[PDB]
Formats: C-alpha cells, sequence, structure tokens
C-alpha cells in the first residue's frame, strides 16, 4: 500500500482564494513558525552540568581496557592469544614464556590504544575474562605515546578501576 | 531557565539607557535647569540673541522677567 | 560639556553592542533547546570580554599583498558612519538637533555601502569581490525601497525632524496609521543589515562586527522612535528613555528571534521579492499617504 | 562530509557540475579480504555511518544466504526494530542537516536530542553508541536487557509531536517552499536509468520498495 | 620584585582570554565528525563554554580533525592548517586522526594527522563519545592555562 | 505564582550555608541547585540527588578543592571520581 | 562646528581604536610564515541609479503639500509617481527583471 505526500488540490472559490491572497500578503505561516520557537524559547532546556553532571551510561558500555586478576592476587591472563587472534585491527600484541613457577603468563602484553575501535571483541574472545574494557572513557592525552599502553599500564588500569569493573561484569555476565 | 537571559539583556538596557538621560541631564546643567532651546526657522534664533543681547551676562537662558521694565 | 556628551553617547552604544553578542548566544541557544555562555563569567556576563580581549590578541592575518590604505579605511568608515547614525536620534533630546534629520540618516546609510565596496575590492581575490558586488546591489536595492516608505511615513510628520515624530505620535501610534509600510521598513531593514533570511555573505574584522551591530541597534531605535511613538512628559525625559529603550531591545530581540526561526532566502529570491512585490506596493502607498491627509483635511503643521 | 566540486558557471546558471570524490577512500574492500568474516563485520559499521545497523543488518544477510542458515525469530524482530531506529536516525539526521545547509538550523537542535536518545537505545543494547557491531551473521550478539522495550515506547510515543514541530517550522514555510519546490526535478525513466534508488525513485512516482 | 608579577598577571589575564572563548573549525572527514556535532547538541552544548559552533577557518583557534585523513586529504589539511593565526592548536579526535586505527594497514591512508599537523590533544575512541571530546577540549584549555608566554620572555 | 519562585530562588540562597557558600558553589559549579547529599568521598568529593529534576541532571558531584597534590578550586575534571562513586554518578545503578 | 567637533570625535576613536587593535598583535613576535563580466549586476545598478534620481525628484513632497495649490500639487506628485511605476512596469515587461 501507498500514500500521496503531494497530491493535493487547491480549492478555487472564492473564499479559499481569499484565505491564499491573505497568507500572502499578511505572513500567517510566517506568524506561525515564529509562535512555534517562541513557544520552545519558553522551555527547559535539555543541557547538563558537564562536568559536575554525566551522561548516562549502561554496565555494557566499552571503554579503556584493563587486565584482570583473580581474588587470589594473580593475573587471569594464560596467554592463549585469542583476544589477538581476534583483534580487527591487530591492535594487541602478545610474548609468552613460561614463568619462573611453569605458570603459563604473558611476558609482553601491548594495546595500540590509537588502532583500537574499541568493539570489545578481545573481552569476549577470552576464556578467563583476564581483558576487559572498562567504564573508564575519559582519558584523552597530550602525547601520541601515552596511547600505546604496555603490560604495566593495563594491569595498573585494571588494579585502579577492579572495583566498578566487577560490579559491571557481575550485573551483565547473565547476557553473554 | 529562560530568566537567566534577563541579566545580560539587563546590561545591555542599562548602557542604552546612559546616553539619552546624559544629554538630558547635560541640557539641564548647560541652560539653567530648562530645556536646551531649539531654534530652527531663524526667528526664534533671533529670539535666542535677543535674549542673550538683554540678558547682559552674554547668556540666553538668564531671563529678565517683568520686574526689569521699571 | 560637549566632550562628556558625545562620550557618554559613543562608550554606552559600544558596551551594548558587546554584550549584544552575548544576549544574542543566550537567546538562540534558548530558542534551541540548550544555554547561551553560562561559564564564562556569573551567567555568561564576562563572555563578550574575554571575546574582546583574544580577538584583540590573535595576530591579524595581512594579505601581504593588498592595498593597505582601503584595507585600513574600510573599518573606519564602517565604524564612523555607524557612530554617527546615533547622533541625530531624539531620546527624547538629541544630541544633535538638525531640521533634516532623517535626509541625514538616510545619507549616512547610502554611504555605508563604500566600506563593503572597498573591502571587496582590496581583498584581492575574484570570490570575495563577486560577492561585494551582490552584497552591494541587495544593499542599494533595499535603501531605494527604505527612502520612498520613509517619505511616505513622513507624510504626516510634516517635515523631516525627528524630535516632531514624538509630538506626532502622543495620542497614537504611526503603526495603526500605517502598518503595511511598518512591515515592509522591518524588511527592508533586515536586509540592509545582512541578517537572516538575508544573510548571503581579528582586530579589523571586530571592528566590522561591532559596526554591524551598532547598525542594528540603531536601525532598531530608528525603528521604534518612526513608529512606536513613546509618550515624552517634558518634565521628566527618562520615562520617554525607558520606553524607548524598552521597545528597541524588543525589536532587537526579534531580529534574533527571526535568526532563529527561519531559512535564508537565494540572492535572486530577495532580489525579485523587493523589485516585484515590494516596489510596487511601496509605489501605491505613496500614492496613498500622499493623497490620504488631502482628502481628509489633516495636513501637519509645519512647513 | 568532504567535497571537491568544479562547476562551470555561465551566470549564476550552473552550466556543469564534476564532483570528485575519493578524499575518503580509505580501501575497506581490499582491507576486507585480510580479516575474517567476524573481523570484517565491523567494517559495515563504518561505510555509512549515520545508518549503522541497516549495514550490518546488508552484510548479515548476505553471509545468512552464503552459509544457508537462519536467524531465530526473536533476532528477525530485533532487526527489524533496531532498523527502523536506524531508520529514524538517519532520516533526523538527513532532514535536519538539508535545514541547516540551507539556513534554518534550529531543527538540528531540537531532533539531535532525539537523536541522543536513539544513541542511548544502541548503547544500553550493545555498549557502543553508534557503532554498535550489534547484528552479526547469525543473529544479534546480546539480548535486549530487562527495561529496553518499556523506554523504546515511552521514547516512541512522544516522537510524533517532534515531527509534527518539524514540519510546522518547515513544511508550508514559503521560504523553505521557494529553496526546494521544482528543484532537482528528475524524471521517472532518468531516474531509472541512472541507477537511483529508495526515495529518489519514489519522489518522482515510481512504486518501488524493496 | 614588581616586575615578574605585573607580566605574571598580565600573562595570567591573557591566558584566561584565550582559553575562555576557543573558536574552532572542525574537518568532519569521517563518523567522528557526528559526535563532534552531539557535543554541540543541546544535552552537551559546547557554545555555554565560550566554543562557539562552526567557526570559520580564518578566525579559528582550535582545528579539530575528526575522521580518516586520507593521502588525497593531507596537502588540503596541512593547507588550511597554514592558513590558520598563530595562537593555534590541533586536536586528534578518534583513532582514525590518532594513529590510523581500523585502516592503518592501508595503502590511501595517513597513519596518523600528527605526520601532517602537530598535535596538542589526542581523544581516543571510535568514535570517542560527546563527553570524552568535551573532556579533551577542557583539558585543552587546562593545557593553555599551564602556559606561560610573558614569564619566559621576560627572563630571556 | 511569581512570589513562589522568589521564594524558591531565597530558600536556595539559604541552603547553601549563607552567601559565601551560594556564590561559592555559583563561581564554582554555575549552578546554585540543592539537592538531598548522597555521600563523602575519601578525596573530599560531595554527591547529591535530585529525583525531581530530569534524566541526566537528577545527580552530580561538587569536586574537592584539593585532591592527591594539586589545587582543585578552579582545575576540576570528571577524572577525579573514584570508580564507585563513578559507577554511581554515570547511572549504571540505582545502588550509591 | 558642534557636528564638526561629533565627527573629528566619532572617526578619531574609530582611527586609534582600529590602530591599537592593529598594532597589540604585532608588539609580540610570530612566525611571519576576474574576466566574466555579469551584465546582471550593471543593470540592477543602472536600475537602482535611475530610480534613485527619480526618488530625488520625490523627496521636496512634505513641503509641497502646504501651496494653497493643492489640486496641482496633487497632480504633479501623482505624475511623478505614475512615471516611476512606468519605469518599473517597462524595466519588467522587458525581461530586465530577471536572473
Ligand atoms: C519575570 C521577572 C523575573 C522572574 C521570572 O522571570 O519568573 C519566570 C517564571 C517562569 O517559570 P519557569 O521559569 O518556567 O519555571 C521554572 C521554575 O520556576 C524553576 O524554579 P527554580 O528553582 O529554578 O528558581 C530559581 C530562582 C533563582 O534563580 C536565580 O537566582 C538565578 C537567576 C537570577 C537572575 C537575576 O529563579 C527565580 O525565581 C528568579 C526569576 C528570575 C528573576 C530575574 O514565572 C513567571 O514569572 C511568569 C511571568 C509571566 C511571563 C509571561
Ligand atoms: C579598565 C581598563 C581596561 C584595560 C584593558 C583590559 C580589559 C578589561 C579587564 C577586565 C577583564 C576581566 C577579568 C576577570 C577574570 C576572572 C574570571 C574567573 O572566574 O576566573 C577564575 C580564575 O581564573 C584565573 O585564575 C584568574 C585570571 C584573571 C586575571 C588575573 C589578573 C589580571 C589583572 C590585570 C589587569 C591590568 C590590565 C593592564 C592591561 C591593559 C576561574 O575561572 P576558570 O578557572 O578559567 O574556569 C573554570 C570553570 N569551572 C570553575 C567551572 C571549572
Ligand atoms: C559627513 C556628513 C557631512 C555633513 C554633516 C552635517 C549635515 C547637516 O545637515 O548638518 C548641518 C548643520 C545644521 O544644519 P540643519 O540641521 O539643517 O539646521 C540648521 C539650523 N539650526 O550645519 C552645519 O553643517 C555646520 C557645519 C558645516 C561644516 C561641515 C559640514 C560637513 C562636511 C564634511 C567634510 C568631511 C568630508 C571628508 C571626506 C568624506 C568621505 C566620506
Ligand atoms: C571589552 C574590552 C576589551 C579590551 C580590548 C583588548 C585590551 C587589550 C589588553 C592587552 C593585554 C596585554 C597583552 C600582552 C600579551 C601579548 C601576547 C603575548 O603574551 O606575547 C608574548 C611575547 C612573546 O615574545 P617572545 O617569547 O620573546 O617570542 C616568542 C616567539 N618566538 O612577549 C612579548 O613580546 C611581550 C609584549 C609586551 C607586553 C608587556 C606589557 C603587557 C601588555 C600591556 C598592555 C598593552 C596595551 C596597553
Ligand atoms: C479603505 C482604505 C484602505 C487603504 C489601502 C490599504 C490596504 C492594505 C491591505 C494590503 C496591504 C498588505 C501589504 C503588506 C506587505 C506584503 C508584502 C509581501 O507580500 O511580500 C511577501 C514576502 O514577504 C516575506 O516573506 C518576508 C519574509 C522575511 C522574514 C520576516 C518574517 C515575517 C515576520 C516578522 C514580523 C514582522 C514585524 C513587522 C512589524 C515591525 C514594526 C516596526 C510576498 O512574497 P511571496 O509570497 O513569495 O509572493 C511573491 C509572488 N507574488
Ligand atoms: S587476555 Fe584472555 S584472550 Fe587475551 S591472551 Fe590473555 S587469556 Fe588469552
Ligand atoms: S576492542 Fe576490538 S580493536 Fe580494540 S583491542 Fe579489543 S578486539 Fe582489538
Ligand atoms: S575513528 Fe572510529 S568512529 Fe571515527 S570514523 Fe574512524 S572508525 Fe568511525
Amino acid at each position: 500500500t501507498y500514500k500521496f505526500v503531494n497530491m493535493r488540490e487547491p480549492s478555487m472559490d472564492m473564499k479559499s482564494v481569499t484565505d491564499r491572497a491573505a497568507q500572502t500578503l499578511l505572513w500567517t505561516e510566517l506568524v506561525r513558525g515564529l509562535g512555534m520557537t517562541l513557544s520552545y524559547l519558553f522551555r527547559e532546556p535539555a543541557t547538563i552540568n558537564y562536568p559536575f553532571e554525566k551522561g548516562p551510561l549502561s554496565p555494557r558500555f566499552r571503554g579503556e581496557h584493563a587486565l584482570r586478576r583473580y581474588p587470589s592476587g594473580e593475573e587471569r591472563c594464560i596467554a592463549c592469544k585469542l583476544c589477538e587472534a581476534v583483534c580487527p585491527a591487530q591492535a594487541i600484541t602478545i610474548e609468552a614464556e613460561p614463568r619462573a613457577d611453569g605458570s603459563r603468563r604473558t611476558t609482553r602484553y601491548d594495546i595500540d590504544m590509537t588502532k583500537c575501535i574499541y568493539c570489545g571483541f578481545c573481552q569476549e574472545a577470552c576464556p578467563v575474562d583476564a581483558i576487559v574494557e572498562g567504564p573508564n572513557f575519559e582519558f584523552s592525552t597530550e602525547t601520541h605515546e601515552e596511547l600505546l599502553y604496555n603490560k604495566e599500564k593495563l594491569l595498573n588500569n585494571g588494579d585502579k578501576w577492579e572495583a566498578e569493573i566487577a560490579a559491571n561484569i557481575q550485573a551483565d555476565y547473565l547476557y553473554r | 531557565m529562560w530568566f537567566e537571559i534577563l541579566p545580560g539583556i539587563a546590561v545591555m538596557a542599562a548602557c542604552l539607557f546612559i546616553p539619552g538621560m546624559a544629554t538630558a541631564h547635560i541640557h539641564k546643567f548647560t541652560n539653567g535647569g530648562k530645556e536646551k532651546r531649539v531654534a530652527h526657522f531663524s526667528y526664534q534664533w533671533n529670539l535666542m540673541e535677543r535674549d542673550r543681547r538683554i540678558s547682559g551676562v552674554n547668556r540666553y537662558h538668564v531671563t529678565k522677567g517683568l520686574e526689569n521694565i521699571d | 560639556m560637549f566632550m562628556i556628551n558625545i562620550l557618554s553617547l559613543i562608550i554606552p552604544i559600544l558596551l551594548a553592542v558587546a554584550f549584544l553578542t552575548l544576549v544574542e548566544r543566550k537567546v538562540l541557544g534558548y530558542m534551541q533547546l540548550r544555554k547561551g555562555p553560562n561559564v564564562v563569567g556569573p551567567y555568561g556576563l564576562l563572555q563578550p570580554i574575554a571575546d574582546a580581549l583574544k580577538l584583540f590578541t590573535k595576530e591579524p592575518l595581512r594579505p601581504a599583498t593588498s592595498s593597505i590604505s582601503m584595507f585600513i579605511i574600510a573599518p573606519i568608515l564602517a565604524l564612523s558612519l555607524a557612530l554617527t547614525m546615533w547622533v541625530p536620534l531624539p531620546m527624547p533630546y538629541p544630541l544633535i538637533n538638525m531640521n533634516l534629520g532623517v535626509l541625514f540618516m538616510l545619507a549616512m546609510s547610502s554611504l555605508a555601502v563604500y566600506s563593503i565596496l572597498w573591502s571587496g575590492w582590496a581583498s584581492n581575490s575574484k570570490y570575495a569581490l563577486i560577492g561585494a558586488l551582490r552584497a552591494v546591489a541587495q544593499t542599494i536595492s533595499y535603501e531605494v525601497t527604505l527612502a520612498i516608505i520613509l517619505l511616505s511615513v513622513l507624510l504626516m510628520n510634516g517635515s523631516y525632524t525627528l524630535s516632531t515624530l514624538i509630538t506626532t505620535q502622543e495620542h497614537i501610534w504611526m503603526i495603526f496609521t500605517s502598518w503595511p509600510l511598518a512591515m515592509m521598513w522591518f524588511i527592508s531593514t533586515l536586509a540592509e543589515t545582512n541578517r537572516a533570511p538575508f544573510d548571503l555573505t581579528a582586530g579589523p574584522f571586530a571592528m566590522f562586527f561591532m559596526a554591524e551591530y551598532a547598525n542594528i541597534i540603531m536601525m532598531n531605535a530608528f525603528t521604534a522612535i518612526l513608529f512606536l511613538g513613546a509618550s515624552h512628559d517634558p518634565h521628566t525625559p527618562e520615562l520617554y528613555t525607558i520606553n524607548f529603550v524598552l521597545k528597541t531591545l524588543a525589536l532587537t530581540i526579534t531580529f534574533l528571534w527571526i535568526r532563529a526561526s527561519y531559512p535564508r532566502f537565494r540572492y535572486d529570491q530577495l532580489m525579485h521579492l523587493l523589485w516585484k512585490s515590494f516596489l510596487p506596493l511601496t509605489l501605491a502607498l505613496c500614492m496613498w499617504h500622499i493623497s490620504l491627509p488631502i482628502m481628509t483635511a489633516s495636513i501637519p503643521p509645519q512647513s | 562530509g568532504v567535497l571537491r566540486l568544479v562547476m562551470e558557471l555561465s551566470g549564476e546558471m550552473v552550466r556543469k557540475c564534476d564532483p570528485h570524490i575519493g578524499l575518503l577512500h580509505r580501501g575497506t574492500e581490499k582491507l576486507i579480504e585480510y580479516k575474517t568474516y567476524l573481523q570484517a563485520l565491523p567494517y559495515f559499521d563504518r561505510l555509512d555511518y549515520v545508518s549503522m545497523m541497516c549495514n550490518e543488518q546488508a552484510y548479515s544477510l548476505a553471509v545468512e544466504k552464503l552459509l544457508n542458515i537462519q536467524p531465530p525469530p526473536r533476532a528477525q524482530w530485533i532487526r527489524v526494530l533496531f532498523g527502523e531506529i536506524t531508520r529514524l536516525l538517519n532520516h533526523i539526521m538527513a532532514v535536519t542537516t538539508h535545514a541547516l545547509d540551507i539556513g534554518a538550523m534550529t531543527p538540528f537542535f531540537w531532533m539531535f536530542e532525539e537523536r541522543e536518545k536513539m544513541f542511548e537505545f544502541y548503547e544500553r543494547v550493545s555498549g557502543a553508541r553508534m557503532h554498535a557491531a550489534y547484528i552479526r551473521p547469525g543473529g544479534v550478539h546480546q539480548d535486549l536487557p530487562l527495561g529496553l522495550l518499556d523506554d523504546i515506547y515511552e521514547f516512541s510515543k512522544n516522537f510524533s509531536f517532534r515531527i509534527d514541530e518539524l514540519e510546522e517550522m518547515l513544511t508550508n514555510n514559503r521560504i523553505w517552499r521557494n529553496r526546494t519546490v521544482d528543484i532537482g526535478v528528475v524524471t521517472a525513466e532518468d531516474a531509472l536509468n541512472y541507477g537511483f534508488s529508495g526515495v529518489m525513485l519514489r519522489g518522482s512516482g515510481i512504486q518501488w520498495d524493496l | 620584585s614588581r616586575g615578574e608579577y605585573v607580566v605574571a598577571k598580565l600573562d595570567d589575564l591573557v591566558n584566561w582570554a584565550r582559553r575562555s572563548s576557543l573558536w574552532p573549525m572542525t574537518f568532519g572527514l569521517a563518523c567522528c565528525a557526528v559526535e563532534m556535532m552531539h557535543m554541540a547538541a543541546p544535552r552537551y552544548d559546547m557554545d555555554r563554554f565560550g566554543v562557539v559552533f562552526r567557526a570559520s577557518p580564518r578566525q579559528s583557534d582550535v582545528m579539530i580533525v575528526a575522521g580518516t585523513l586520507t593521502n588525497k586529504m593531507a596537502p588540503a589539511l596541512r593547507k588550511v592548517y597554514d592558513q590558520m593565526p598563530e595562537p593555534r592548536y590541533v586536536v586528534s579526535m578518534g583513532s582514525c586522526a590518532n594513529g590510523g586505527g581500523y585502516y592503518h594497514y592501508s595503502y590511501s591512508v595517513v597513519r596518523g594527522c600528527d605526520r601532517i599537523v602537530p598535535v596538542d590533544i589526542y581523544v581516543p575512541g571510535c568514535p570517542p563519545t560527546a563527553e570524552a571530546l568535551l573532556y579533551g577540549i577542557l583539558q585543552l584549555q587546562r593545557k593553555i592555562k599551564r602556559e606561560k608566554r610573558l614569564r619566559i620572555w621576560y627572563r630571556r | 505564582e511569581l512570589v513562589q519562585v522568589l521564594r524558591r530562588g531565597l530558600q536556595q540562597v539559604s541552603g547553601h550555608g549563607g552567601l559565601r557558600g551560594y556564590l561559592r558553589v555559583l563561581f564554582r559549579a554555575n549552578d546554585v541547585r540543592v539537592g538531598t547529599l548522597v555521600g563523602e568521598d575519601k578525596y573530599g568529593n560531595k554527591y547529591y540527588e535530585d529525583n525531581k529534576q530530569f534524566f541526566g541532571r537528577h545527580r552530580w558531584v561538587i569536586y574537592t578543592t584539593e585532591m592527591n597534590g594539586r589545587d582543585t578550586f578552579w582545575d576540576v575534571d570528571g577524572s577525579m571520581v573514584p570508580p564507585e562513586w563513578h559507577r554511581w554518578l554515570h547511572c549504571m545503578t540505582d545502588d550509591p | 562646528m558642534n557636528i564638526m567637533l561629533t565627527l573629528l570625535t566619532n572617526v578619531t576613536l574609530a582611527s586609534l581604536l582600529v590602530l591599537i587593535a592593529f598594532w597589540l598583535p604585532q608588539l609580540n613576535a610570530y612566525s611571519e610564515k576576474r574576466l566574466p563580466f555579469s551584465m546582471k549586476f550593471f543593470l540592477v545598478a543602472i536600475t537602482f541609479l535611475l530610480f534613485d534620481l527619480e526618488i530625488a525628484l520625490l523627496l521636496p513632497l512634505p513641503w509641497a503639500s502646504q501651496t494653497n495649490n493643492l489640486k496641482t500639487m496633487l497632480t504633479m506628485a501623482l505624475f511623478l509617481l505614475i512615471l516611476l511605476a512606468a519605469s518599473l512596469a517597462y524595466e519588467w515587461t522587458q525581461k530586465g527583471l530577471e536572473w
């Protein structure tokens, strides 16, 4: 089924013609648009008082990356390299070797945050929930170099944001 | 809300207040406390000049009333 | 004390045009469901000061090949004319009282286009010159109808003296006597100052902006005096000053409202608007206003 | 976006118009050949970046057709719902930027408030405001959170008045009419021959919709 | 003495003026321009910070590069940068402008806008939310507040 | 009516601890609203809410005047909110 | 004299303020690094000039109304306006107002 948007026929009786002429001469639709804008002036603005007020977010929000660790205090990452295999932008570089106790742990874990596209594929490929994409979005930088994260930076990010990262994972993990 | 526009407008208003009133006050100060005499048409200019000559102080606004008729 | 009067006329107008920029931003913001500047200053009140300081501190981009003479002359002429227009106006008593005040204002408006012409010619660019030519054509075109409308209105005043317009309207505004001419005058003042829907076009740039906004405020003051006659009591002129200023503010906010409300015309569209809708009706209403005082034996006094 | 345009003018009339494009050619199609299908899904978000989930849906439909599988019914309903939301987003953007370029510029803000609300809907479902990467070649990535449908209904029952305000500003305004009426007329045969589709067809009277 | 006090105060005044009215131009090359426009929307309202919307290149204070910079585009970017008055800053928005991002290994993409122009602030994201870009603008304002031009001239 | 909004303005002045606190919040946060205090932060931040405001404006934070090592009377930024209050403030939860 | 002083003050203030605007940013150190001839524009300029001349003819109308020859003055004023309208109509019908 279809509709006509512009298939109207103006009436040609004297009253309609006079209405059209009065609209042309007295600018009725122009005044009506003025009235619309005037009415819109007298209603509350939608502006929020940043940085004292924040825009709403979700537990599913993707932000600055982090490397998590188990409650015992040991890091979750086991160098399976699935996050590096799935990364659409090839932003992750990983190097691993057996630790001093035979544990399978990384020695290099770099994310180029200028290559990242913040798709979250890395956190949904990880089987141990090690790499997450946390809630932080205010991490703008004055140099290009500070956006090339290494393992220490990501581990510090995890230890910094662990409380809210774990709370968000608790809120959202049943949807995965 | 919209009334936060009112402060700035007020300042604008205050500025537009200053010229007009100022002129009026100056016209009162330089014409002996009365309206500045406007002189088109050159007849009332003649009246102003006659007043200036009559006053004796070379000021047209110094009026000489009936007490000067003796 | 005449120098004090000149300064007390000049400085407040510059301050008012400085704060009009702030007011415009605030009004369009609130008409657009947001806020204007409200961070710099208690309610954005220090925004104009910061703007002025930044503009006067920033590097100016001299064309490095242009005629430096006209390049500097154009802002001087624009700002001087914008300030000179305020001399004739009676609020209630004018700084300078002239017999032909209205004709003087018309002459200054007529000169106002040389700034556009010289800036366009001195830019050393074909496209900027073409834009200046279009602007000048629009300006002269609408100033034609300004002159005709203005004399048609003054046919009920008896002279070109601006002060007499206060005496003419002690009992009723001139908006009621001739509203079609008032509508046409308002539109032509839109098109004169290059305001929406007719705006097709560091230091010296701020000079031009100052001159244009002063021209807008003066156009509104002229319109308020010409069509919205305030009551004047000789023993308390500040009442007249307050009424006149309030009406001028309302008309300026009406420009801002119109800017926020509308699309903009094409060049040929506005030229056709003038030459084929405003000029014929302006001529017809000029004939009507020539005839009307004679038919009704209501010819104004002064001759 | 960014466009270069070379035109021959005789007076004010346009005699010849020649657009030069390629200022945003990144080479998406060649880069896709080095990624898997899942890895190549996010490029389609960036292709037409005002209607993201529509591109996602087209890519997913192609991959599903080649895979000989079909998504579950609820996934299809979610896909169509978010496709219509994306259509609302795109039409708001198009109309209000058209008006902005003409010079109206107020409905731009009026309706980008609604656009921000729809971005919040995108964010709640996928964690991303615009490049959701929500619609995959097997269905959708995640299920709706338990309060999403209520908020979608609450948003959608006031939007008609926003469209009405836009129409009040634009539809009957004589300046808008004279800017738009009898401009860029295209005949049905020329529209078909030139490869036009979408509204460009229906504006000329052709009854077609996929 | 008072010589350093006066220059410090005057520098503070000039810094406050310069950072309290930032007039940007935006190369809306790609989809980061959409979030840039959402920062001008009612909710975030960059104008309320003194940051006007779409200033001309001739009177623009900061350049915001929001989108992918291709090889076909870099000369125009540099030319527009060269025609800005001196107190000028560049803000890089999103992955594509920061370091190439999702098109980093492409024959027709410049691997970062900083290969062409010096950049003051990097805003990371794909795209950075309008709030993130606002945070970047305010960070640039704080950076301007930190600078000190009159003291350096005094001591030289 | 209009007297009612004026009395609300005066109550809004008085609820900030006098004219001094009123001007402090006016010149620091560009907003002088009064809401119920939700919590105190170990770095000095204060958290307030007001459910009668529309979504987005119904929660806010007053930043401390001195965080780790710098004077933060004017130089405030959104990275100063700790992760738990970050989650509450950005409306990812209803539980402070 | 008063008007001369007012003009001198206005021009002097404009000159000095433009000069300070143009020299304040030049005290600090920085890097320091056609043919078409549209005929329609000329035609509209000439049309403006001619209508301006006829407006100059119409300008003494406010004083023309006190003459005791009200019929003659009315006839001449309406005649001038008729010729203004006739010029406009002629230029309209000969495609002189097109773009
Ligand atoms: C009268 C003679 C005129 C001559 C030419 C001068 C032009 C007029 C001078 C008047 C300018 C007004 C200055 C007022 C600035 C104060 C603004 C104040 O609010 O700034 C605060 C503090 O800012 C600075 O610390 C103060 C610097 C102000 C100037 C310092 C001394 C200047 C005096 C020099 C005068 C001598 C003039 C000689 C040259 C002709 C905090 O603002 P800020 O942090 O930004 O923004 C953060 C926003 N938050 C709070 C929401 C997060
Ligand atoms: C018994 C004796 C009676 C004597 C006779 C008097 C009777 C008069 C009756 C009729 C007079 C009406 C004339 C009024 C002027 C009409 C001019 C006009 O029609 O122009 C419009 C165009 O006008 C505009 O659109 C201008 C819009 C510009 C934006 C302004 C928005 C309008 C609202 C602003 C408010 C106006 C404020 C005016 C009061 C200000 C007071 C100082 C026509 O354009 P088109 O529709 O395209 O027609 C062309 C093809 N025929
Ligand atoms: S972060 Fe997870 S997916 Fe990546 S290497 Fe470590 S364990 Fe594997
Ligand atoms: S979010 Fe996407 S692009 Fe970024 S590191 Fe993870 S997989 Fe790679
Ligand atoms: S930086 Fe990211 S969001 Fe912006 S255009 Fe490129 S891919 Fe899209």
